[PDB]
């Protein structure tokens, strides 16, 4: 049984500018099987107001999802996306590279 | 394949009825249709697979149960005269079906306001005309089953205790005795043609048998005349 | 939409019959032909979804998608072919729509007609109009207390003999509402 | 413009962590239009323009079908697991659909996957199934014996699917047939000493299809180009990028019949 680990991409809706209101996105794709757990973090702490797309299907048989939240980027704030999947021994925290 | 019960039933308005249907073909999909003159089969209810059922085109007054993979019952909780019809159960491997739809034998249901209009047939055999025998060297016996209600009869000919099919013609449908009346009684005819040599043998015995489907043991009867139960009414004739 | 097929069709024994069916203008997932003898369950004949003619013994089913029609072709007709033929089609939502059915009547080829009206007496009266040719039609009498049955075809399989017959009951006046052969025998 | 209609089915044996045993989703291009799962046991629209044009009575027939299809999937996956001598949780997948291309021509496809790998691929031109292994070969023989089902699928792929696609394109025209041009920029930066990185970044575009390339003196680059995925921005628009390491460079962007050049 071949299992495919998720591709995790953390980016903002618009080009990031310190002090300007934006949306932080976490796009999780190319995973198989479908059971997955995603959380968006602000300084290691899980964000409550997080919206997401329903589980989606790709032509290559894998799945994708988009998790997003409204945020105002600042120099002092660290953002990440924590993903859990069967292919992972521990949850994978993927930090936002700040655009 | 598809086993459907009962073939015949007379109900009084308000009575409950369950139509049974079973298939041993491991089919997923089951259906209940009704057939009425002048129109195409109409779906009452269907079951796409075990664990699901849904309304068809004509669900009002009926309900269903997909009891298991094999069985699909049709219930009439309070029978109404409009429910008088021919009911067919059917099954297909899956839904949508592109293959054979397998039908049950059919259930003929009659719903009446009063069972007082139910009558068994009067049966009579008309011996062949001497002019026919002399002119064609053939002899035609005519059987008449008259005064029955509802139109649920099966006519058969028996020669010397054995059922015959060769040389027989039975009317496919009975004719209404009072055409203008909604509750008219019915009449049916059949002919059996034998050679004159066969008719002229005095040892030959001919019998017309009419099977009638009417009331059952559980039906309450209060009239002076005999209870018009499911019965066999015959008439016999001997040769020459 | 609608599934349209003729109510009734009449053809002669041994000849060819084509039963047409025009279907729904919206959505198509296939067309079926079913056979149904009087008092019997419908039985499957064919399923067509693409264009062409599918042949299965004496029966062929044609489908034209562009023209929106199908036909059931019956060759070398037999008396056993007397039945109703039901057309049904699957729509865009996979729902089966049934046509009202086409009743097929087969006229037997009567080799030696001998039309006659006989009077039959009970074994405990009735008039028999028999041995007439298949072109002869039997009308229903206007008289309320006179009962007349439609033409019935009998087969004496041991003698390869077929005959048409009608029964009347309430003699020379019994079949007066129907056009009967001029050569009809009226015994005394 | 090219458009597609797709229906997927996903089956899971022995699911854990709230995962449904069965999911079915329909799409028009990138957009979900319909959803069904083994929890809801109901087919529902997933786009406002589907709900607005199809009466709740339309989904009634699809609910029944999907319940039947959910049951067949459960049975088929149990059979597949037996053939492979497999225990535990395994997945079964189906994809059916069609594309209406720009030139007016069409495509249709029907495929199955066991554990996310190709299993059976339908060939509507020869009316046959292409099998990856001997277990698939066994299924292929059982399915190929049913001539009626095969002709029905070819018809559905070529005719019905296209008629549905065209109908859904009309319902969702304000979404599906719109064009939002890209906002493109070129950023230049010195990375490792001596190494200059040029990034061509596009955002705010719809449809997601975009062609982004780097050219050197009007001709194509024989050096390594890095490509960013076309990503959803979360507002119905997309973003993408392309980078090169500068050793006269220009970024060429094509989107919906509009060509755009950004020289460095």
């Amino acid at each position: 049984m071949i299992q495919r680990t998720p591709k995790i991409q953390v980016y903002s809706r618009h080009p990031a500018e310190n002090g300007k209101s934006n949306f932080l996105n976490c796009y999780v794709s190319g995973f198989h099987p479908s059971d997955i757990e995603v959380d968006l973090l602000k300084n290691g702490e899980r964000i409550e107001k997080v919206e997401h797309s329903d589980l989606s299907f790709s032509k290559d048989w894998s799945f994708y999802l988009l998790y997003y939240t409204e945020f105002t980027p600042t120099e002092k704030d660290e953002y990440a996306c924590r993903v859990n999947h069967v292919t992972l021994s521990q949850p994978k925290i993927v930090k936002w590279d700040r655009d | 394949g598809v086993t459907q019960t009962p073939k015949f039933q007379v109900l009084k308005t308000g009575q409950s009825m369950t139509l049974q249907c079973a298939q041993d073909m491991n089919h997923n999909s089951m259906y209940w249709y009704r057939q009425d003159p002048g129109m195409g089969l109409r779906l009452i209810y269907y079951s796409a697979s075990e664990g699901t059922t849904d309304k068809g085109e004509v669900p009002n007054g009926y309900n269903v149960s997909r009891l298991n993979k094999r069985e699909f019952s049709l219930r009439l909780e309070s029978a109404a005269p409009s429910q008088t019809s021919v009911y067919f159960c059917a099954s297909s491997e899956t839904d949508p079906n592109t293959g054979e739809l397998f039908f049950g034998e059919g259930s003929r249901l009659t719903v009446l306001e009063d069972l007082k209009n139910v009558f068994p047939p009067e049966v009579a055999v008309f011996e062949p005309s001497e002019a026919e025998i002399s002119h064609t060297q053939k002899a035609t016996l005519v059987c008449l089953a008259t005064g029955f209600y509802p139109d649920h009869v099966e006519l058969s000919w028996w020669v010397n205790g054995k059922e015959v099919h060769s040389g027989v013609c039975t009317d496919p449908q009975p004719l209404k005795e009072q055409p203008a009346l909604n509750d008219s009684r019915y009449a049916l005819s059949s002919r059996l043609r034998v050679s004159a040599t066969f008719w002229q043998n005095p040892r030959n015995h001919f019998r017309c048998q009419v099977q009638f489907y009417g009331l059952s043991e559980n039906d309450e009867w209060t009239q002076d005349r005999a209870k018009p139960v499911t019965q066999i009414v015959s008439a016999e004739a001997w040769g020459r | 939409q609608n599934i349209d097929q003729p109510t009734e069709m009449t053809a002669t024994e041994g000849a060819i019959v084509q039963i047409n069916c025009t279907y729904q203008t919206s959505g198509f997932n296939g067309l079926f032909w079913y056979q149904q003898h009087a008092g019997e369950a419908p039985t499957f004949l064919s399923y067509n979804v693409l264009d062409g003619l599918e042949e299965k013994g004496r029966f062929s089913s044609f489908l034209s998608r562009s023209k929106g029609y199908s036909y059931l072709l019956l060759k070398e007709l037999q008396m056993k072919d007397s039945a109703s033929y039901l057309c049904a089609s699957i729509d865009s939502n996979y729902q089966l729509i049934w046509g009202a059915g086409t009743k097929l009547i087969i006229k037997p080829d009567i080799q030696n007609p001998d039309p006659a009206v006989y009077q039959l007496r009970d074994s405990k009266s009735v008039c028999l109009f028999t041995d007439f040719d298949s072109q002869t039609n039997v009308s229903q009498s206007k008289d309320s207390d006179v009962y007349i049955t439609d033409k019935c075809v009998l087969d004496m399989r041991s003698m390869d003999f077929k005959s048409n017959s009608a029964v009347a009951w309430s003699c020379a006046n019994a079949f007066n509402n129907s056009i009967i052969p001029e050569d009809t025998f009226f015994p005394s | 413009r090219t458009h597609s209609l797709r229906y997927f089915r996903l089956g899971v044996s022995d699911p854990i962590h709230g995962v449904p045993e069965f999911i079915s989703v329909g799409y028009v291009d990138s957009h979900p239009i319909t959803t069904y799962d083994s929890v809801t046991r109901q087919k529902e629209p997933r786009a406002p323009w589907m709900a607005e044009n199809l009466a709740p009575d339309h989904w009634e027939r699809y609910t029944q079908l999907l319940r039947g299809w959910q049951q067949m999937f459960k049975v088929e996956l149990k059979r597949l697991q037996r053939h492979y001598n497999h225990s535990g949780s395994h997945t079964y997948q189906r994809m059916i659909g069609c594309e209406l291309l720009e030139d007016g021509s069409t495509t249709g496809f029907l495929q199955y996957a066991y554990d996310g790998q190709d299993f059976l691929i339908f060939n509507k031109d020869t009316l046959s199934w292409l099998a990856v292994d001997n277990v698939a070969h066994t299924i292929k023989q059982a399915w190929e014996a049913n001539q009626h089902e095969l002709l029905y699928q070819k018809n559905w792929l070529e005719e019905e699917c296209i008629a549905w696609l065209k109908r859904f394109l009309e319902y969702g025209k304000d979404t599906l047939q719109r064009t939002e041009p890209p906002l493109v920029r070129v950023n230049r930066k010195e990375t490792f000493p001596g190494v200059t990185a040029l990034f061509c970044k596009a955002h705010g575009f719809y449809p997601p299809e975009i062609y982004m390339t780097w050219m050197k003196n009007g001709e194509e680059i024989v050096q390594e180009i890095d490509y960013g995925d076309i990503l959803p921005s979360g507002d119905g628009t997309y973003q993408a990028w392309a980078s090169i390491e500068l050793d006269l460079y220009s970024c060429h962007v094509e989107h919906s019949g509009v060509h755009m050049v950004l020289q460095v």
